[PDB]
């Protein structure tokens, strides 16, 4: 997921992407349970970077 | 032209169906299939107007519908006062309403001979 | 609301008749009317029709030029004047009233006839 | 769907506190009363014990939980009711977490009361837990609403007959 | 605009009420109206289809226009109205500009229906009849009820009256 | 399209400046132009009404397009920009297509006006004049200024010049 | 509706496949079809322009339809849904009615083309040919392939054939 990828989930891991592709229900996100503040905002910000 | 069946029969308390079709086309709701009952010596009576609409006075044993590009009159539980000639009047883009030949429904009350 | 028919009988070929129908229970000024005939051994056949105000008149292609349908609102009567009768005119004549339909401000002939008449037997011959 | 169920029973679940909070501003048929869906807790005997309650959602639906935090008008009321100079109310869940502290102030008089009650609500996901901890100033939940969200509607502000 | 309604036919007929377009014949036998049923029915079908196309091509979904926002979110509120008013503007500019156009089109359609009806009988009567103005004809021969019924039906049989019409016209 | 403009009347007239549709007449007395005031005024009224219908049907409310958002609400900015872009797209498409259709409608209106004028004069003259093309009629008799003034006005008096015309037509 | 297609010309021609409007000539030399290339090309250009105007006038900007909102922002999920539904409804209604009207316009355009072709040939032949119905003509004289080619081209040269046509017509 975006959270797992941006946090570095061990069982997961470019310089420009137009859009992100994700599975309907990713299974390797935040391995340690918790709450990700402003997750939708971060997803919107990281949707397309130059 | 309109084609009907020359004569049909039904036992009392039995459901019967009468058909009305065009000689060279299909019958749709825009043809407004009307069904008229004519007993001898009395004026014809509009049993059905439009596809399914029925007047208040007319009993509810008479219902009608378009089935298989053919107008149909269904009599569920035919009583003894439903022995008359039934005519189908269709609408064809004019005041000239074509009528069917007529169907003589015989409510059987005697053994066949 | 009943229609009573009269004025028919045995007439010689080439003669004339004037069938009349009187309606009791309603006014003729807002209804369209028609005359229909059943020939012996044949189905119902349209003969003539008249509009709501009496202005428009339509005749069957077989009786055109010989039949005249008129309306007298004062007497509440509908007349069918039949002239130059031939042997094919032998029939039972019914006067019927068209059901009221109004399509975009126009009078209709969609739903058929709601009130019929008992009928009058008109027979012609040359014997 | 909408069902009202007792999240925390009144007779049980409050053995060390008094559950007869009543205010004149919530008067019903003459005598003073309080809300039906909330329970005002005041210290029993002469002390206010620490309180830690927990509710786990097992309704296969999101549960609406409502509580409140009480702000007395003067320090005297705070000492009289909750026996602590400063109190804390912590509400913790899987996706909601908040700490509240009483804010003693002499607010303008409304409904013959000078202190206030701040009402808070949360939506508990299926298979999730809510934890309340407090040493004072808690208007504890009593009735929780198990609801299922439908289509997006609104509120019509009107006075017209219903048929 | 085809020049038949409010053109070479100045006014309508109040006595012909069972149709939109029709004929008025005058003979020795008598005079009378007769509405043209086929053209009237085709026009009614067309107008009904147009009305149904305008009405039943707007299918919406269950929405609840109206939102509540406190003082601390005015932008939010100011966005919502910017949506709402905006939509209204579009619809208010479409519907009002829509009806008008079809109204014009409808007033053209009927005109064509009259004009063609005038042309068809013309192509049927040829030199056998003379246009007397007011968008109609006077026969050069004697037409009984059969002749005018044939003219209305669509089968005038020109050759049969050709010689008498020629004799009477060359005068 | 009716076939009058860029049809059987290939070109326009620069000398006729006080109208859109007119007549050019040639006698022994002299030739001249004369615009048809009634048809031109009717066309002007229709065009003015169409332009007014397009312009004055857009009644908007006081709005302030433009919002300010911090970097912590990008969804907000994106939603606002989506609303603005959608409105701009709808309005651009609708306006451009609407102008495109109304231009064709106006040109067809002018063509219809010219063809109706030609048909009116043709029905008025009947066989007293012969058609030569370019929307022109050559008379079979002598029409002074009174004759063509009557043709323009709408009262030709066909019988009065009838017999003479015949003498010159069966020549 | 100009009354040519499905009017006084009842059916189409399956054997004329290289054009939309054409001629069918029958002589002593032989019978054959010949499509009118100029009118067909003009109609094709008009239709191409119409299609391009519909298609190449939707200039959209880069957008991403779709936003993610948590359970604490339901009013904004609703507002986003409102915006999306409004735009979808507007575009559906506009596209459907737009295509519905241009279909009628295109059919009227083809009818106008056919009617104008018929009027051109009629005005060119004048009284040298008889309208035998079915929207076409029978000559009063012998036309070889040169005559029919001249009629199709646009230069019939009526006074060359007027005298023999008069001789054969006044029979």
């Amino acid at each position: 997921s975006v959270a797992g990828w941006i946090l570095g989930n061990p069982e997961c891991e470019r310089e420009s992407w137009s859009y992100i592709v994700e599975k309907p229900n990713p299974e390797n996100g935040t391995c340690y349970p918790g709450h990700f503040a402003d997750y939708e905002e971060l997803r919107e910000q990281l949707s397309s970077v130059s | 032209t309109v084609i009907q069946e020359p004569a049909m029969s039904v036992s009392p308390g039995g459901t019967v169906t009468l058909t009305c079709a065009f000689s060279s086309g299909s019958v749709t709701t825009s043809n407004y299939p009307g069904w008229y009952q004519q007993t001898p010596g009395q004026p014809p009576r509009q049993v059905i107007y439009s596809t399914n609409s029925r007047p208040t006075v007319v009993p509810s044993r008479f219902s009608g519908a378009i089935s298989g590009n053919k107008a149909t009159l269904t009599i569920t539980g035919a009583q003894a006062e439903d022995e008359a000639d039934y005519f189908c009047g269709l609408y064809k883009n004019s005041a000239n309403i074509p009528f069917g030949g007529g169907t003589h429904l015989t409510v059987l009350g005697q053994p066949k001979a | 609301e009943k229609l009573v028919e009269s004025g028919g009988g045995l007439v010689q070929s080439g003669g004339s008749l004037r069938l009349s129908c009187v309606g009791s229970g309603f006014d003729l000024s807002d209804n369209a009317f028609t005359w229909v005939r059943q020939a012996p051994g044949k189905g119902l056949e349209w003969v003539a029709t008249i509009s709501t105000n009496g202005g428009s008149t339509y005749y069957a292609d077989s009786v055109t030029g010989r039949f005249t349908i008129s309306k007298d609102n004062s007497r509440n009567t509908i007349y069918l004047q039949m002239n130059s009768l031939r042997t094919e005119d032998t029939a039972h004549y019914y006067c019927a009233r068209y059901k009221v339909c109004h399509r975009y401000g126009l009078s209709c002939y969609y739903y058929g006839m709601d009130r019929w008449g008992p009928g009058v037997e008109v027979v012609v011959s040359s014997a | 769907s909408f069902e009202r169920f007792e999240i925390f029973p009144k007779e049980s679940s409050w053995p060390n506190h008094t559950t007869t909070g009543v205010s004149a501003s919530c008067s019903h048929n003459g005598e003073s009363s309080f809300y039906k869906n909330l329970l005002w807790l005041t210290g029993k005997n002469g002390l206010y014990p620490n309180l830690s309650k927990s509710y786990a959602n097992n309704k296969e639906k999101e549960v609406l939980v409502l509580w409140g935090v009480h702000h007395p008008p003067n320090i005297g009321d705070q000492r009289a009711l909750y026996h602590k100079e400063n109190a804390y109310v912590s509400v913790v869940s899987s996706h909601y977490s908040r700490k509240f502290t009483p804010e003693i102030a002499k607010r303008p008089k409304v409904r013959d009361q000078e202190g206030r009650i701040n009402y808070y609500w949360t939506l508990l996901e299926p298979g999730d837990t809510i934890i309340f901890e407090a040493n004072g100033n808690l208007i504890a939940p009593r009735y929780a609403f198990a609801l299922s969200r439908g289509f997006g509607s609104g509120i019509i502000n009107s006075n017209a007959p219903m048929d | 605009l085809f020049g038949a309604i409010a053109g070479f036919i100045e006014g309508g007929w109040t006595g012909m009420v069972d149709g939109w377009y029709g004929y008025h014949h005058q003979n020795e036998q008598g005079s009378g109206y007769a509405a043209d049923q086929k053209s009237t029915q085709n026009a009614i079908n067309g107008i009904t289809n147009k009305v149904n196309s305008v009405i039943e091509k707007m299918n919406t979904q269950f929405t609840a226009v109206g939102k509540e926002f406190n003082k601390l979110e005015r932008r939010m509120e100011n966005l919502n109205k910017k949506v709402d008013d905006g939509f209204i503007d579009i619809w208010t500019y479409n519907a009002e500009l829509l009806v008008l156009l079809e109204n014009e089109r409808t007033l053209d359609f009927h005109d064509s229906n009259v004009k063609n009806l005038y042309e068809k009988v013309k192509s049927q009567l040829k030199n056998n009849a003379k246009e007397i103005g007011n968008g109609c004809f006077e026969f050069y021969h004697k037409c009984n009820d059969e002749c005018m019924e044939s003219v209305k039906n669509g089968t005038y049989d020109y050759p049969k009256y050709s010689e008498e019409s020629k004799l009477n016209r060359e005068k």
